[PDB]
């Protein structure tokens, strides 16, 4: 495609999760208003699509047209389903093709998440507390996180959460960082808080991880060896 | 807050640290002839995932051979009788 | 998105702390085609300066263009004056006016680093070692970072920090991560590793935080060995 750009933005993982529906959407921009512009959506073997379902209403630019989309299950991204958008307009002289496939993803890696407190500095400034949960150790990328609190997913304009970048190991491993701020008080209570991490190299592509003041490093040590000389079982 | 309550090695971490070692066992659980193992390990790590006290619910076995009047014949012996049921 | 794209590029303050040289060059993605270019230098006061040089006549789209670096006083530069070239196009005048100066002013804040050593998860697998350093609760944005062991500075390819983002508590404050790798032997007893940071809204231009094995706290331990 050289002229008149056409976007696609497929369905990501968070949405397979949480909305549960793979919806291909691809528009077509800077290009004029007037009828005959449709969009269709085909495998590129030649089936069909299901119909195009909750279309765009209102357009940035008020273009008279109709997304193309499909409300396909999610058995339709595993490797082997690629997905074509074909957009027709008077304007062109004869309609344009985009075609998609999956990335394949290779050499898959068992993420491997290493959580940690927030640092001690941060006590000292008693104003508030922010907590990570940096993942690393993980392939392919697409893997999502959410910060949960006794089943309360929090709200993206409390947490952030950062894309993945290669490791410097090797290029076939991923890290990415997830930050959620909170009071200090809040912190201290440790008010189980907890992290989600989803994954499709995970068995269940579900990971939950923990974190409190005792996980960090008990500065005391209560140990209390028994000597018991005979006990035999559980004295 | 009782994080480990490992009942082979008598275990409990209430984040406390109990470990109760008794010296009177020998090495083989599996059977009393085996040597005294004095030496003891308590790996916490391993132990988050060879015992050597018995627990109150378990109730272990051994057989062991007899001779009244015939043959020799292979019974078995539990070394807790009274953790299995004056 | 609609024309007059600017393609990614390091404004970052690496680009002129590393090598200590002042560097200034603007340019937009698949110009014109045209010979030369109507280059034309002046600083806002009115009075012209010295015009960029070393055009590198290579580029991958093949378009014919042009691309320098000029190497400007400090003080001015650094006057509280977003800096913006003025060069032109012989076919019409088109002063791009790209801001390749930072952002001076708008609001000042430290930024509070924090040095956060491995979970430890990764240092008992012996397989390797990550040190985190977090900086936080900053103002303006574009914030670099270094790493280094007792002046020793590690090659970027062991580190590496993510680019600035927004803060959810507001848009003025941001936040960004930098991860080093090393081996758990060296963090046992080896070598301290240092997380120099750097900020305009910063009195000495940079910081530094070091640590190492002890980074922790010491440990009290209260051994009881009760005996018959
Ligand atoms: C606060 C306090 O009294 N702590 C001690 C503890 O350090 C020690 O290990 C234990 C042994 O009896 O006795 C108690």
């Amino acid at each position: 495609d050289t002229a008149i750009r056409v976007f696609a933005i497929p369905p990501s993982f968070a949405s397979i999760f949480l909305t549960k529906s793979t919806k291909l959407t691809c528009l077509v921009t800077d290009l004029t208003t007037y009828d005959s512009v449709t969009i269709s959506w085909t495998r590129q073997n030649g089936e069909a699509v299901k119909t195009h379902t909750n279309i765009s209403e209102s357009h940035p630019n008020a273009t008279f047209s109709a997304v193309g989309e499909a409300s396909i299950c999610e058995d339709d991204w595993n490797s082997g389903e690629r997905f074509t958008c074909t957009v027709t307009h008077t304007d062109l002289p004869s309609p344009l093709k985009q075609t998609i496939s999956r990335p394949k993803g290779v050499a898959l890696h068992r993420p491997d998440v290493y959580l940690l407190p927030p640092a001690r500095e941060q006590l000292n400034l008693r104003e508030s507390a922010t907590i990570t949960c940096l993942v690393t150790g993980f392939s392919p990328a697409d893997v999502f996180v959410q910060w949960m609190q006794r089943g309360q997913p929090l709200s993206p304009e409390k947490y952030v959460t950062s894309a993945p970048m290669p490791e410097p190991q090797a290029p076939g491993r991923y890290f990415a960082h997830s930050i959620l701020t909170v009071s200090e008080e809040e912190w201290n209570t440790g008010e189980t808080y907890t992290c989600v991490v989803a994954h499709e190299a995970l068995p269940n592509r579900v990971t939950e991880r923990t974190v409190d003041k005792s996980t960090g490093k008990p500065t005391l040590y209560n140990v209390s060896l028994v000597m018991s000389d005979t006990a035999g079982t559980c004295y | 807050i009782v994080l480990v309550d490992n009942k082979c090695k008598c275990a409990r971490i209430t984040s406390n640290i109990r470990i109760i070692v008794p010296l009177n066992n020998r090495e083989n659980i599996s059977d009393p002839t085996s040597p005294l193992r004095t030496r003891f390990v308590y790996h916490l790590s391993d132990l988050c995932k060879t015992c050597y006290t018995y627990d109150r619910n378990k109730c272990y076995t051994a057989v062991v051979p007899l001779v009244y009047g015939g043959e020799t014949k292979m019974v078995e012996t539990a070394l807790t009788p009274d953790a299995c049921y004056h």
